Parts: structure tokens; sequence; C-alpha cells
RNA sequence: GUGGGGUAACGGCCCACCAAGCCGAAGAUCGGUACGGGCCGUGAGAGCGGGAGCCCGGAGAUGGACACUGAGACACGGGUCCA
RNA sequence: AGUGGUGGCCACUAUUAUUGGGCCUAAAGCGGCCGUAGCCGGGCCCGUAAGUCCCUGGCGAAAUCCCACGGCUCAACCGUGGG
């Protein structure tokens, strides 16, 4: 059974550009998976991404640059404040400042690199590099 | 030599506290007597009113410090003043 | 264990108000009980040695104070354990040297001397209102002392509300209330050695105190406890106040 | 009714114990918790539940820990299981009470 | 001794032991068990802190009091009924509440003769 | 499948799954129960004093060759009697019978017998109060 | 509390590239231990430890400790007076080393030899700002070199000891 | 729980009655082990291990038991009893 | 002016695996299925705001630890100041 739509797409993506396609259909699509692909598009890591109206839950279609190395939703959100947030950029990036990670903050779901500035913790929901 | 920074009087005493240097560049330490002789002159000080604790010299080093002090009355250190630096200064057998 | 009260004091455990080198010695002059608390005030003997440097020796200490120079708010005190805690007045005629104590933005007490004719006035905070048979109020001021009027007047006084107390022969002089715009001076909390005035009267239920708003000269807003806040003047400091 | 200076309207009727908050002789006093009636069994005493989880430091993770509080359930109230019951500590009553309900917010119908 | 010091049992039913011995200021003291007598017994105690304690042992006379505010003085013959314990009526022992029966009537104490050391009551 | 429990509601599971497993090693067993000291003759102690009893010899471990010299000793402290190595070129000689003896474990893999030689736990150090290790290269004197 | 070692072993004693690598500095800077040059080590390693650390730091203590950090490193006339905090990790031994008090002194030309410098401090024979030092193995600061002169009580603070020519000859020799 | 006692003081701490409650598989009870903490050792750290050495809190005078006197004790250089 | 042997502890070890291990053939999936507690759970809207996050008042003693300065040649050690 199903159990998290947001991880399944992450995984899904990353295996899907590792042979290298160009289109991705992600089947179950939620608000939160938008809000997601709103962040790393910012930061030019995808092409366009849109919904489609299945009639169902709803499909998204992704095309990819080739720019992601590894995308995937770390699953036990962690509560993360400010001060200590380096702590974690050494869990799941190669180097200083590659790659970005999403956190749920009180003000919605973003990057965090714009997080530092905005000084707001919340919970990490995934990663990329 | 010798040469004064502190001069500090203590009225609730009634007291003068002197902090002084002792130049001695190649020479052995000053003894009490020799500073006690010296200060006193250019002080002007009653020698029986005036009595010293310590003379520190450090390692390596020729200018050594140096504490005085100088009352008014022969019964202030019978007092307050403890009993050894009138014997260490002879001024009490 | 222990089966009575005690009378040591080791010197590495001594209040984190005081000025003294812990490690120096191995013991430390108990405080004995008097006007204010252990956390506000100081034994006179480390008072007389190390803020003066008078006394090189704590023997010579004790025996100027058994002459009874100094003055304890305008009243002798031989003791050299007692406690002098926040906004008592040592004067030393014989100098003629007068210092309030304060607390410094650190927390420690420091000595802010003081003119002579600041040298007879005392402000106490109204700790509490009582009031005893024959209908005789009284009120227990900051300090620990009482201080005794009658049913009459009983709605000029409250809580917290401070008085210019004349010290020298126990004259009341005046009442600053505690109210919006007071000029307050904080004497403990992270605000501490701060002086403003009060801007709002936080009011909590379930046991916990008042929280008063203050703002500082510059007009930098923080809050602190009702029981720190001092009130010094109806706009501007009636002391002078570090 | 009589103030207690606890945002809750008082329970209507009024009791002749002398340890209940509104209409007693005991007051309240310290800190305040909200939970669930478990068990009601003996004579007017109550054993409310609460919830909550812990966190650990080398897994983090959280770990559910409950709490049985054993409060005074003075007549105007009448607990029954399943309500939500706010509760306040008091005055040492006996060996193992040392609390008293002073509101109902959800009956059990709720 | 009369220890007033720690249940040895938990409140599961689990067995403690003690780790530490009886301190002086939490053991007892005897009860009263105050009598009716043809006069007045009493025993002065110290007590913590250097206190004192009257203990009224022989009890001859009570203040029974009327509801409008008055108080007598008058004679006790004997003993009604006593609620906390029905051993003590039999004995003639007079407690906190107990049913006494006087000149007057049937009055109701409200006094702690083992403490206060005077019998206060209401007529009924 | 996946490595379970992750979580975030899982600690006390994760916690109680890692206790029960941390039995499953050996060294930590050995440790908490103690029972290193409750088996050993020597009560966790690096040196004892004991009295020699006879000198006997072990044949060493093929394809190694030889006499391997060694002792008796019943010990002071408790009275349990173990085998006791002798080092040293012809030391059997300066170890007499009957003779207070310092003794201390031979340091092989987890304390066990050193090298080609079995069985053994522990070597010479002192003999009557006096160093071996001079004795074999004769500094000293025996008293 | 027990006071703890201030100096760092190497992890392995039998090293050849670092067991050459100390040696070429002993030889060069001749010190009684190579307890000395761990210790100088260590020193270092204190420094970089302390960059590090507060490279990746944000906050008012950081860039508080980050100033004296830069501040005291200048005052021991290690780097410059323009110097950041991108530059210490490149630093080396040997710029702790040339600040020893030894090494300074020899450099003035005071002695013919390392090993006659040290005898030289060692035997309270050498001033700095009219004070005598007895250990060379101490760091000058960049406000005292110009004070490096011979201890006035010092036969050798006369222009004619018997050595103090032959010194001066190898200066200009 | 009701109503009482003794306590400096509330409290089954204790007493007379009334009723069947209380705890336990999320680990009761029983047993093993052990003064708790600030801290210390190691380690890049996550962490593992330890709590004697200095300070705070807890407790004990050979094992046990008990009073008096004192504001403060069941009292190391006060007292009484058994072994 | 240390240096060796031995015993206890951490690392070496990702041989305790939260970070971070394996279970076809090397120790290691129970013969199979059902199912309670527990754990993990579909999409959208509204409310609540317990967790979650930001700000702020009181509070976690001293001692130890990090850094600057100053004193004892320096250091260790001590104080002043910030953490």
């Amino acid at each position: 059974t199903l159990l998290d739509p947001l991880a399944n797409a992450l995984s899904h993506i990353t295996n899907s550009e590792r042979v290298g396609k160009r289109e991705v259909y992600i089947k179950p699509a939620s608000k939160l998976i938008g809000e997601v692909l709103r962040v790393m598009q910012k930061y030019g890591y995808i092409g366009e991404f849109e919904f489609i109206d299945d009639g169902r839950a709803g499909v998204y279609r992704v095309q990819l640059l080739g720019r992601i190395n590894k995308a995937g939703a770390i699953k036990p959100r962690f509560p993360v404040k400010v001060s200590e947030f380096e702590k974690w950029e050494k869990r799941f990036l190669p180097a200083f400042e590659f790659g970005i990670l999403i956190v749920s903050t009180s003000q919605g779901v973003m990057s965090h690199k714009e997080a530092i500035e905005k000084g707001i913790g919340g919970r990490l929901i995934a990663y990329v590099y | 030599e010798i040469r004064i920074k502190e001069i500090k009087e203590n009225k609730l005493i009634g007291r003068k506290e002197i902090y002084f240097e002792i130049y001695h560049p190649g020479e052995p330490t000053p003894s009490r007597k020799d500073v006690k002789g010296k200060l006193v002159a250019m002080l002007d000080l009653n020698p029986e009113t005036t009595v010293i604790q310590y003379i520190r010299s450090y390692f390596g080093s020729y200018i050594s410090k140096g504490y005085a002090k100088a009352y008014d009355s022969k019964e202030r250190m019978l007092y307050i003043e403890p009993e050894y630096i009138l014997i260490r200064d002879g001024l009490i057998e | 264990a222990r089966k009575g009260p005690k009378r040591h004091l080791k010197r590495l455990a001594a209040p984190t108000s005081w000025y003294i080198e812990r490690k120096a010695y191995k013991w430390a002059v108990r405080p004995r009980p008097g006007p204010h608390n252990m956390r506000t005030s100081i034994p006179l003997l480390y008072i007389v040695r190390d803020y003066l440097g008078y006394a090189k020796t704590a023997r010579e200490a004790r025996k100027i104070l058994n002459e009874g120079k100094f003055l304890v708010d305008g009243r002798v005190r031989k003791d050299y354990k007692f406690p002098v805690g926040i906004m008592d007045v040592v004067s030393i005629p014989e100098t003629g040297e007068h210092y309030r104590v304060l607390p410094n933005r650190i927390g420690k007490l420091i000595l802010h001397p003081i003119s002579e004719d600041e040298a007879f006035i005392k402000p106490l905070r109204i700790r509490n209102k009582r009031m005893i048979k024959g209908a005789r109020v009284q009120l227990n001021f900051h300090d620990g002392t009482n201080h005794i009027v009658s049913i009459a007047e009983k709605d000029n006084y409250f809580t917290s509300y401070t008085v210019l107390m004349k010290v020298p022969e126990r004259e009341i002089l005046e009442v600053l209330p505690f109210e919006k715009g007071a000029y307050v001076f904080v004497t403990q909390g992270k605000n501490v050695a701060r002086k403003g005035r009060i801007v709002e009267i936080k009011r909590f239920p379930m046991g916990w105190p008042d929280v008063v708003t203050i703002e500082d000269e510059e007009g930098e807003l923080f809050d602190t406890l009702k029981e720190y806040a001092f009130v010094v003047g109806t706009d501007k400091p009636k002391i002078s106040l570090p | 009714m009589r103030d207690i200076g606890l945002r809750v309207q008082p329970p209507a009727e009024k009791c002749d114990d002398p340890k209940c908050p509104w209409h007693g002789n005991l007051k309240i006093h310290g800190r305040v918790f909200e939970g669930i009636v478990v068990s009601d069994k003996p004579r007017k005493t109550v054993t409310v539940e609460r919830q909550y989880y812990f966190y650990l430091n080398k897994y983090e993770r959280y770990e559910l820990r409950r709490s049985k509080i054993h409060a005074h359930n003075p007549p105007c109230i009448n607990a029954k299981v399943g309500d939500k019951v706010l509760i306040a500590e008091t005055r040492p009553l006996s060996k193992t009470k040392h609390f008293v309900v002073v509101a109902v917010l959800e009956r059990a119908e709720e | 001794a009369i220890w007033q010091g720690r249940s040895l049992k938990k409140p599961s039913g689990g067995r403690i032991v003690l780790a530490r011995k009886k301190r002086k200021r939490e053991l007892g003291r005897e009860p009263s068990n105050t009598r009716v007598a043809e006069q007045d017994k009493r025993k002065i105690i110290r007590t913590y802190g250097g206190n004192r304690k009257v203990r009224l042992t022989a009890a001859a006379y009570a203040n029974v009091f009327d509801k409008s505010g008055k108080g007598r003085k008058v004679r006790i013959i004997r003993v009604i009924e006593n609620p906390a314990n029905r051993q003590f009526a039999r004995r003639n022992i007079i407690t906190k509440g107990a049913i006494i029966e006087t000149e007057i009537g049937k009055a109701k104490v409200t006094s702690r003769p083992g403490q206060d050391g005077v019998v206060n009551a209401i007529l009924l | 499948g996946k490595k379970a429990p992750n979580g975030e509601f899982a600690g006390r599971k994760l916690k109680l799954k890692r206790k029960k497993f941390r039995w499953s090693d050996i060294r930590y067993k050995r440790r908490v129960l103690r029972l290193k000291e409750k088996s050993d003759p020597l009560e966790g102690a690096p040196q004892a004093r004991g009295i020699v009893l006879e000198k006997i010899a072990v044949e060493a471990k093929q394809p190694n060759s030889g006499m391997r010299k060694a002792v008796r000793v019943q010990l002071i402290k408790n009275g349990k009697v173990v085998t006791a190595f002798c080092p040293g070129d012809g030391a059997i000689k300066f170890i007499d019978e009957h003779d207070e003896v310092i003794i201390e474990g031979i340091g092989g893999p987890k304390g066990g017998s050193m090298g080609d030689i079995p069985g053994i736990r522990y070597k010479v150090v002192k003999v009557n109060r006096v160093s071996l290790k001079e004795l074999v290269k004769g500094r000293k004197e025996k008293p | 509390k027990r006071q703890r070692k201030k100096y760092e072993t190497p992890p392995h004693p039998w090293i050849k590239e670092r067991l050459d690598r100390e040696r070429v500095l002993m030889d060069k800077y001749e010190l009684k231990n190579k307890k000395e040059l761990w210790k100088h080590e260590t020193q270092l390693k204190n420094f970089r430890r302390r960059a590090r650390r507060l490279l990746a730091a944000r906050g008012k203590q950081a860039e508080i400790e980050r100033e004296q950090l830069l501040a005291r490193l200048k005052r021991l006339g290690l780097l410059p007076e323009d110097a950041v905090l991108d530059d210490v990790l490149s630093l080396t031994i040997e710029d702790i080393l040339e600040r020893r008090l030894q090494t300074i002194v020899y450099k003035k030309g005071l002695a013919r030899t390392m090993r006659q410098a040290r005898q030289l401090i060692v035997h309270g024979h050498i001033e700095v700002n009219g004070q005598i030092i007895r250990s060379p193995s101490y760091l000058v600061l960049k406000e005292e070199e110009d004070t490096i002169t011979y201890a006035r009580t010092s036969p050798f603070a006369n222009p004619q000891h018997p050595e103090r020519m032959m010194i001066e000859k190898a200066k200009q020799g």
C-alpha cells in the first residue's frame, strides 16, 4: 500500500533521470508536491512543471534538465532550529553550500537558503543535489 | 637608589602607605635597615613610627618592589599593627 | 547528616553578587540574618577590606568597626558580618565619604559615591501591607524594616510603592506611587542596572507575578518582574543612578 | 460562587463538603493540568490520565509517556469516565490524593 | 516511640526498606483520652521549638454556648454519643464532635481537649 | 525490507531492539555480569603473592619442540592453585621450593596462554620480593 | 580535575616520513626534545582549530572572537598587519619556529650557533626590555623584538668579553 | 470515604466504622546492582564508559535499640540496654 | 629523566550499525496463514493550535571548559571582561 507521496515522487524523479528520460509523470499529486516542485525549479534544477487534472488525484508533469545528481525525501521530519542548521548539511549534501534542502516552516514550503536570512526553523522535508 | 610610586594616606588609621621600587642592578639585595634609613631621609619621617613589611625582588629583575608604613604615635603600632614587624625591625626585643 | 543550623560558608559557594577572589582562601565570613536577603547584600567586612582597602587584614577592619567610625544609614554598626543590601547608604563622616550600593549590569554590587545631600534619604519599596491590633496599619519594606501608620492614611500607601525614607531620624518624606510613566530602576533579572519608565502593567494570574514593560531613555522596550522594578522618581530619577 | 481566579464557570449547584474549592474550605494554588478520566470507582475520587511525547537524544524519535493523577472529585461536578477534566494542585488530602478537579470541559457523551 | 513516618508500602503494594532511621521531629505523642471527672486536670508540655501545648486529661466543666452567642460555664454529667467511635462513649472519653449530657441538656463539643486544654460546646 | 522501525513515534521499540541485541555481543555480556570478576582466581588483581609447591615443565605445541619450565603456585590470598610459567635462561634453578613469589598475567590473546605454550595464564615477576629479570641477568641476589 | 598535557604525541612513533621531517627541523633549530616540536605543533593546531571553528560560525561572539584571534596572531609577529581569516590555514610550523626566542636572538647575530644562543639564554644572559628570561622556547611578540639586547649585569654587556669580539666578527663574517 | 486522635504542621501518620479499591505486558512484584548531580576519560563527532579525588544534595558513629537536656539531636570527643 | 611488563576503560570497529551493518551459497527469515495491542497509513476544504517553529520574562549555583587583557621570567595558576 502507498504511504507517502513525496518520497515516492522524489525516488521516481531520481530513478527516471538515472537512465535519463525527458518527461516524467508522478501519479499521486498533492498540494505539498506542488509547493515542493516550486522550490528547486526556482533554482533551475527542473524545467517546466505543471499539474494535470486527471479526475482521481491529479498527475504532475515535469521536464528534466539533467541537473540533479540525487533527490530524495528525508522521511522522519526532523525539526531543526536555525543556529544548528549546519549539523544537517553535512548529512545530505556533498560539499559546502552544494545543493539545497526543503523545510516546511510556519510560512510554507520553501528552500533552506532562503530560510537562513528569513530566520525560521521548521521540519526538514526533502533534499536534492 | 629608591624611587616612589604610591604615597597614600589612611586617615581612619592616620597612617601613610608607601609603595616604592629599589634599583639594584648587579649588586646583592639591599637589607631592611639600609632602605629603612634611606626612605626616612627624603620622606622626612620619624624612624620609630615607620615600619616596613616586605621587599620582593623578582627572578631575573634588577628592580624590586617594597612596601612601608609610616605611623604618627608610638601606640598606634602597639594597638593596630601586628607584633612581628616591630621585632623584624628591632622595634621590640 | 546535619542536625542544626550552621555557622560556616566556603569561599567557593559565595553568592555571585560579590566581588571576591574565590580561590584566594578556603573560608569566607557567613552573613548573619539582617535587613535584606542573601542574594541582595554583602558582609560589611568585605566592603572595608576589599572595596575600600583601608584594612589589609580582617582583624584591623574589625578593630575599626569596633571603633564605630563607619555609619550604616546613620547608625553605627560594629558587627563585622552585617548585611548591606541594595540602596543602603554607607557614610563615613570622617572622610565625609558617602556611597550607595547599586547592582551592576553584570549583577554584582558596586559603590556609587554620592554627595552629602543624598546621604540622609533612603528609598524603600513597600513589600507588604498589614495591620495590627489597635487598628494600626504596618508597612513591611523591601529591606526588612517596618513602619507604623494609622488607619486613616492607609489609602496613601500600596505594596511596591516607593517611600523616600529619612533614615537618620525615621521620618517619612515622600511617597512615589507605582503608575505608568514613573521612572524605574531595575534591581534584578537580565535587565539589571537599567533605568527607564513604566509602559504597561501585565497582570498575571495563577501565582505568576506581574510583568512591567519598561522603556529605556533611548526608547528600547524590555520587560521585567514587578518586584524587580524600583521607582526612583515621578519623571526623572530623584537620586544619582549609574 | 466564590472566585477561584480560573477562567471557568462554576458548577451550578453548590455542595456542603469542606473540600470543594467553590463551596468548601480548601483553596487552589500551584500547577494546573488537563486530562481524561479513566477510573472513578472509589468514593469521590478520580484517576485522570494525560498523554504526551518524550524525546530521546540517541535515536531522535518520540516515546509516548503517560501520567496518572489522583484528584479529588467533589459532588458538585461528579466526574465520570470519558470526560475531559481540569485538575489543580492542592494541600495534601490523603496518602495519594493531592489534586482536585476544578472543571469539566466535555462530558463523556462528547 | 510513636513514629509518624513514611508508609512502609508503596501505593502499588511494593515493599520499601527504610534507607534511614527515625528523626526526632517525626515522632508522635500519646492520645489524651480525656475523661470526665469532678475536677480539671491539665498538663503543660514543652514542644517543638520551645512552644507549650496544654492538654486536658480530666474535665469537670464546659462552655455551653447558645445560638445567640452567649457562653455559660456549666458542668458535665456524662457523654451521650461519640460518632467518632463507640468505645469512647462508654468510657466517658470526650473528643471533638462528641455529644455530652450536661445540666442544660445535650451539647455538641466543638473543641480539641487534647490540644486546646478546654471544653467548648454548643447547646442542641 | 527497510531497516525498521524508522518512525518518529517509535522510540520505545527502536530502543528495546538495540538493548536486546546488545546482549548478542559477548564482551558487553562479559562486563555487565562481571563473570570475569566471578571466575577469576586472581580476583581482578594484576599481581598476587603465592607460595611455590613443585616445579613442572610442559611440551611446546607442535611443530614447536622443547621443554617449557614452570612451577605450581597456591595463592596465599584465597588458596587456589595455578601453574606459573618461569621465563629466563636456566631460571628454574633460581626458583626454589616453597618460595614467596609474585605472579602476574602473561598478556596473551584475551589474556590467554601466550604464544606457543598452552594452558598457562601467568608469569613470575619477583621471587622473595626480588625482580626475576635482573636475576636472569644476574645483577641481584636472592635473599 | 587533573591538569592535562599541553602537547600531542604523533599517532605512530615510527613513520619514516614524519620522523625525517622532524629530524631536519631538529638539526636546523636544535631543540632539546621532540617534546618541544610537538608542543609548537599543538600551538599551531590550536590556532588552526580556532580558525576553522570560527570560519563556520554566525553570530556576534563569533565575530568578536575572530577579531581577538586575528589581533593576537598579529601581535605575535606571525601575520601581516592586514592579514585576514583565510591565510592562517597556509601557516607553517617554521613561522612559529622563527619567532622562538632562541631563533630570534641568533638572527640578531648575538651568537655563533643555535646552541651558543641557547646557552646564553638559559644562563640568564639575554634581556628583554630589561628583564631576564631563561626559556629559549619563549615566543616573542611583534612589539618587543627591538628590546632584545645583552643583559646589563652579564659580563657580555661589557663590550670586551673575549667571546664578544669573536661573536661580532662572526656577525661580520 | 465518614468521624475522630497525635503532630510545629497537612497527610492512614494513627484509631472506629463504611466500601472494594490501588498497581501490572509502555515491565508491577521479586531479585541483582548501586549514594544522585556539577562533572571526568576517550573519541572528528553521533556516542561509549565512569561518578574515589574539589562543591552541592542524601546518609551513617561496631551491628542493633532507647530516652533526657536543648531553638536546633536520639547527640563522634553527652547518656542508658543486648551482643 | 625518563623507560619497560601487566591489569581496567575509549578508539581502532560500520565487530552494536539513529547518523550507519547483514540474513540465496559464509552465524543469521520461524513450514504456512489469521489476528489484538502497538507502529506505519489516500486526496481536497474548513476549524483548533497540542506537537512544530520565531520573539520575549523568570530560571539551571559555584567549580570546570573556550577566548582577549593583566599579575607572578613566561607557563601552569589567579583576576577583569565575553561566551
